[PDB]
């Protein structure tokens, strides 16, 4: 099920964009995967990220409704964890993107 | 915050 090639740098787990190894991460629902590296993901991401099911941008669904919804242009994507949601499912629900970092509710400490 | 458009402008667009 994960294709082992990045869907950006078309490398496997031994070639990043830099020819350095790098392992995949992968979409649990489409297989397609992508070197950390070429995701953007800080390494406080990328382990987290391997913390829990994971889904690409492509399929990321709100991690508090469980769907994707009707419009891309208000999900945001949480700079710990990379889990999605929409701006009406945040706690509070949001009016407005915030700059900068943002940590969902599953992140934050009880 | 991240969002669809923040993130595919920092990865580029997907490999044809
Ligand atoms: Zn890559
Ligand atoms: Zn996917
Ligand atoms: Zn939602
Ligand atoms: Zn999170």
């Amino acid at each position: 099920d994960p294709i082992p090639i990045c869907s950006f740098c078309l490398g496997t787990k031994e070639s990043n964009r830099e020819k350095k190894p790098e392992e995949l991460l992968s979409c649990a629902d489409c297989g397609s995967s992508g070197h950390p590296s070429c995701l953007k993901f800080c390494p406080e991401l990328t382990t987290n990220v391997k913390a829990l099911r994971w889904q690409c941008i492509e399929c990321k669904t709100c991690s508090a409704c469980r769907v994707q919804g009707r419009n891309a242009d208000n999900m945001l994507f949480c700079d710990s964890c990379d889990r999605g949601f929409h701006m009406e499912c945040c706690d509070p629900p949001l009016s407005r993107m915030p700059k900068g970092m943002w940590i969902c509710q599953v992140c934050r400490p009880k | 915050a991240r969002t669809k458009q923040t993130a595919r402008k920092s990865t580029g667009g997907k490999a044809p």
